[PDB]
């Protein structure tokens, strides 16, 4: 009448983690970094946009003063 | 001069109720160190994997940097094993 049973006991492995929180954080740092730079390229961006719009129309002026003074020019002329 | 080595355990056993737990708070009172660390025995034991011994040398932690620090100068660190 030898005859054993034997009852289980169970054990949970760590979940994945306790790498995710050296890198992380200098992954975050360093997103935050990146996206103030991007905030402030972005604002430069802008900056010369609007510097590039003013200079079109003094462009066109002085284009069509030189054309209209020279056409007036060589009519006056003959 | 003489150069020997202290003695470091003691085990009190007894039939239930004769004083036991009494005297041993009565002496962790007599001493004048750090407040003696108290474990109750099933409290150590943890589910995840190898955690239990990390609970264990969480106790010898203390006493193992103090002895680095200050050397054969240092204070008395007293353990109590209840159950
Ligand atoms: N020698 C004693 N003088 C005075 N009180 C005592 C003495 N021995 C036991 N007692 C009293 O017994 C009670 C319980 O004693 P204690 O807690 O030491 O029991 P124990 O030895 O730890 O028992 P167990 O085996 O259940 O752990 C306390 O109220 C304590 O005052």
């Amino acid at each position: 009448d030898m005859r054993n049973e034997l009852e289980e006991m169970q054990r949970r492995a760590d979940q994945l983690a306790d790498e995710s929180l050296e890198s992380t954080r200098r992954m975050l740092q360093l997103v935050e970094e990146s996206k103030d730079a991007g905030i402030r390229t972005l604002v430069m961006l802008d900056e010369q946009g609007e510097q590039l719009e003013r200079i079109e129309e003094g462009m066109d002026q002085i284009n069509k003063d030189m054309k209209e003074a020279e056409k007036n020019l060589t009519d006056l002329g003959k | 001069q003489m150069g020997c080595k202290h003695v470091k355990g003691i085990l009190l056993y007894g039939p239930p109720g004769c004083g036991k737990t009494l005297l041993a708070r009565q002496i962790g009172k007599m001493l004048n160190a750090r407040e003696p660390k108290v474990v109750n025995g099933p409290e150590i034991l943890n589910k995840y994997v190898g955690e239990s011994e990390a609970n264990i040398r969480k106790l010898f932690a203390d006493a193992e940097e103090e002895q680095r620090r200050l050397g054969a100068n240092s204070g008395l660190h007293i353990i109590i094993f209840d159950e």
